[PDB]
């Protein structure tokens, strides 16, 4: 079971050094490498592609990804894609009825 | 990745292997050579993901002048 | 079907099934499967040296084997 | 009647990568590897071991003292032009499954080395007469020439002596610092590898 | 080895297909070999199919239309 | 505020949109391939947590 320890430390290690980076390169200036969403990508989803074993590996496969309408998000908005919070100006409907807002799906 | 590669286990390795585990292997050489070209970049000072900060004026965002509502009914 | 292709939480259910196909394995006698299935699932390196020495048919060495690991 | 086909195939995989190996037959094209559907029973046909000259090789075989004239340095050895020493792409891989690899195969092959290696059936009386044979046509087709008597000697030696040496290699070592199967181990390793399988003819199908 | 069954089978026949087995010694073994007769899909006829319609399903589904030929 | 900053921000988005074609081209592939390994971050950790 020291495993387990060996692979929490490594997590803390490794967000340790995510916000000393974050801290050292956000002090005047915007550093957007770290946000996953921020530089925002609604990529194609090609069928071509059948077997998908380990996409992000064959270059020519993933090439069929072609990026289309990128966008840049304000990091209020980021962080709201982070964790399941709903968008802001959403409006779920049900039964002719208003009820609670809904978070995006999460597709792979 | 980097906390320990794969690579250094696979010459190491005492059970029989697969093309699956060198496909793992390679996407994260291909993960690490990305950071590395990706940092590579920033020291230059020449990613365009990273700008510095805008000075913002204080007094426009405060209150709406006269040109701003006529831009309302503009658009 | 569920021994493979499992995900990283499901180690416990995979761990059971792997457990309950090698009572399968050993009840047949077709312990070549057996011998592989475990070698395949064993971390320490001294249990799948001794399984494959006990395998392979040579018995001193893989006592020893397990005598060092003990 | 799937799971035994699946056993009997790779073991007589195993057995054919073995006959592939030790006779370093290459060109395993997937049109040439006959396999049964009502046993796992494999095949090969075309069997031709592959022979060129010490001059295109880095072979050191001939290096050793040899008898043989200085002058006379191009005479045959087997050898594997290619990249990968036995055929094993995904397909069989993924058809063989995660246990079987080591389950069978290797095992399978380490237990054929071993009954096969000098275990009161010693190879080196047995493989003279038919390297001797191979010799003489590799001669009378390619180098167009005839090969005087002691020559032919050191050569036909030259020829067992790396033939039992590829055949003693795989097997297990008699000290116990690791693993047996370890040599097998290590030429699987070299056949699955990406970099190994791609460096070969298109002719070879590797994708299947 | 098909008549090695229990107490409901006949008795003299169990008994004395297990003293022919066991009195052959190590020769009743000797042809255990890789089974040779494995039979595909395509043999023992089960592969023809036939649309059907069900009320719980929505759509037609082809059933196999020989399990008992 | 400061003068000295902005002027040093301006010469820098102007250095930055001033830059040659295949630096920038090189700038969006690199993007792009980020982006392709980041949408299958979940599958490539538990492959290799298994190995």
């Amino acid at each position: 079971s020291t495993v387990l320890n060996e692979k929490d430390e490594a997590i803390n290690r490794a967000v340790a050094e995510k916000l000393r980076q974050r801290k050292e390169s956000d002090r005047g200036w915007v550093n957007l490498t770290d946000d996953p969403f921020n530089p925002f990508l609604q990529f194609t989803n090609p069928d071509s592609i059948l077997e998908k074993g380990h996409f992000p590996y064959s270059s020519i496969a993933a090439a069929l990804f072609e990026v289309d309408q990128s966008n840049y998000f304000d990091p209020e908005i980021t962080q709201l894609i982070k964790d399941k919070k709903p968008l802001p100006r959403t409006l779920c409907f049900k039964d002719n009825a208003l009820t609670t807002p809904l978070p995006p799906s999460i597709y792979e | 990745t980097q906390t320990f590669p794969l690579a250094k286990l696979l010459p190491r390795s005492h059970k029989s292997l697969t093309t699956d585990a060198y496909e793992s292997a390679l996407l994260e050489g291909k993960i690490a050579v990305l950071y590395s070209r990706i940092e590579e970049l920033k020291r230059q000072r020449k990613w365009s993901l990273r700008q510095p900060k805008r000075f913002i004026d204080p007094f426009t965002r405060e209150s709406p002048t006269h040109w701003d509502h006529l831009l309302a009914e503009m658009k | 079907e569920l021994s493979e292709g499992q995900g990283i939480d499901n180690q416990k259910i995979s761990d059971a099934n792997q457990d309950a196909l090698l009572e399968v394995y050993m009840s047949l006698q077709e312990d070549d499967m057996f011998y592989g299935t475990w070698r395949r699932r064993a971390k320490y390196f001294e249990t799948n040296a001794a399984l494959s020495y006990e395998q392979i048919g040579i018995w001193d060495k893989a006592l020893q084997l397990y005598e060092a690991a003990q | 009647n799937y799971w035994l086909f699946r056993k009997q195939f790779t073991a007589q995989y195993a057995s054919f990568i073995f006959m592939t190996y030790i006779m370093c037959i290459n060109s395993r094209q997937p049109q040439k590897i006959h396999i049964n559907e009502g046993s796992g029973n494999i095949w090969t046909s075309e069997m031709l071991p592959t022979k060129v000259a010490t001059g295109k090789t880095h072979s050191t075989a001939y290096n050793n003292s040899t008898l043989d004239p200085a002058v006379k340095a191009g005479a045959p050895i087997f050898y594997n032009t290619e990249s990968v020493p036995f055929r094993l792409t995904p397909n069989i891989q993924k058809f063989i499954g995660e246990a079987g690899l080591e389950g069978i195969l290797s095992v399978y092959i380490l237990v054929i080395a071993n009954s096969l290696s000098d275990s009161e059936f010693d190879m080196e009386q047995y493989l003279s007469l038919f390297v001797r044979d191979e010799v003489i046509s590799w001669f009378a087709q390619q180098h167009r020439a005839s090969a005087q008597t002691n020559q032919l000697r050191e050569i036909v030696r030259v020829n067992v002596e790396l033939l039992t040496k590829r055949v003693l290699q795989l097997n297990h070592i008699p000290n116990s610092q690791n693993v047996a199967t370890q040599f097998v181990l290590n030429l699987i390793s070299q056949a699955v590898n990406p970099r190994n399988l791609a460096y070969t003819d298109s002719a070879w199908m590797a994708y299947l | 080895s098909k008549h090695l069954k229990p107490l409901p089978y006949y008795h003299q026949h169990s008994h004395t297909t297990l003293r022919i087995l066991g009195k052959l010694g190590g020769r009743n073994r000797t042809f255990i070999k890789p089974v040779d007769n494995l039979k595909t899909d395509s043999e023992l006829f089960q592969n023809v199919e036939a649309m059907f319609k069900i009320h719980g399903l929505p759509n037609e589904v082809p059933l196999s239309i020989t399990p008992g030929l | 505020f400061d003068k000295r900053r902005e002027t040093e921000r301006k010469q820098y988005l102007r250095r930055l949109l001033s830059r040659s074609p295949t630096e920038i081209a090189e700038e969006e592939s690199l993007v792009i391939e980020a982006r392709k390994f980041e949408l299958a971050a979940k599958k490539m950790l538990t492959e290799r947590a298994s190995l």
